[PDB]
């Protein structure tokens, strides 16, 4: 996360860290939505241009973390995966459309003051909150600059941007399954997610019922925090029917 | 299950459950044209 | 720079 701050303890109890077993490295962010399911971006796992095609046995999911590099004994939990599901229509070939993947944990995790799931939005919440100008929050242990990595979880609050503006900031084709967020050069505020933050959650807090809903998944962006560019996020609600299907079928 | 989710979702033990606010959530609620 | 975690999670 670029131009963000250190999160507070228990600020994002649904944040998950996808860790590789060999080498042992931070792969991406993800979120806990159930005691058994984790949501992430599909390019964190499959991205053929760079030969990434990770399987269950190559990953560990660490939940309850704050510190990036330390094993927070008695606080964090590490789970193994049973299955990984990538959206059958994830478009890695062109613009990472439907960049979403679900992972089933081997065993349920128990909630604590540092581990708790985030809610997934319903048509109404999506409608009233996914409006340009409204701010969401992204969290992660990814790069701090484009070209180092933080000691603890970082947070940055960014506004959603009007679709026309997103389309006009790039050559890439934006679909209705994505939304963009970030500040305009003439706003005087910065911030963005960066490499290492993909897969993590873009959440908003409902003013009606005070719950945090995950509206997006950090997907791509051209560089990190460049002026005139924005970060793109997978639109969770548009892909919720797929999410449901996988969870009440497997 | 979904419809809503894990029922007690989105409520953080260290914040909402204790009615404590984190330091920048105000910024989000204010951008929704006054969250109160 | 990651710290080692319990062998029981590599398996
Ligand atoms: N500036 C950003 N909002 C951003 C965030 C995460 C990214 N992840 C990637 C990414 N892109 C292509 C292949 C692998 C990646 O991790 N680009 C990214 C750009
Ligand atoms: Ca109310
Ligand atoms: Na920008
Ligand atoms: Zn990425
Ligand atoms: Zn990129
Ligand atoms: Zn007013």
């Amino acid at each position: 996360i670029v131009e963000g701050s250190d999160a507070e303890i228990g600020m994002s109890p649904w944040q998950v860290m996808l860790f590789r077993k060999s080498p042992q490295e931070l792969l991406c962010g993800a979120s806990l939505i159930s005691d058994r399911w984790v949501l992430t971006a599909a390019h964190c796992l499959l991205y053929p241009p760079w030969d990434k095609n990770f399987t269950e046995n190559d990953l560990l999911v660490r939940i309850g973390k704050h510190s990036r590099t330390r094993y927070e004994r008695n606080i964090e939990k590490i789970s193994m995966l049973e299955k990984i599901y990538i959206h059958p229509r994830y478009n890695w070939r062109e613009n990472l459309d439907r960049d979403i993947a679900l992972m089933k944990l081997k065993k349920p995790v128990a909630f604590s003051d540092y581990i708790h799931p985030v809610c997934l939005p319903d048509r109404e919440t999506a409608a009233s909150l996914l409006q340009a100008g409204y701010k969401g929050r992204v969290t992660g242990w990814g790069n701090l600059k484009e070209t180092g990595q933080p000691s603890v979880l970082q947070v940055v609050n960014l506004p959603i941007v009007e679709r026309p503006v997103c389309k006009d900031s790039t050559r890439i084709r934006i679909t209705d399954n994505m939304f963009c967020a970030g500040y305009k050069p003439d706003e005087g505020k910065r911030g963005d997610a960066c490499e290492g933050d993909s897969g993590g959650p873009f959440v908003m807090k409902s003013p009606f019922n005070n719950r945090w809903y995950q509206m997006g998944i950090v997907s791509w962006g051209e560089g990190c925090d460049r002026d005139g560019k924005y970060g793109f996020y997978t639109h969770v609600f548009r892909l919720k029917k797929w999410i449901q299907k996988v969870i009440d079928q497997f | 299950t979904f419809g809503s989710g894990e029922a007690d979702c989105g409520l953080r033990p260290l914040f909402e459950k204790k009615s404590l606010e984190d330091k920048t959530e105000r910024e989000l609620l204010e951008s929704y044209i006054d969250g109160r | 720079d990651f710290e080692e975690i319990p062998e029981e999670y590599l398996q």
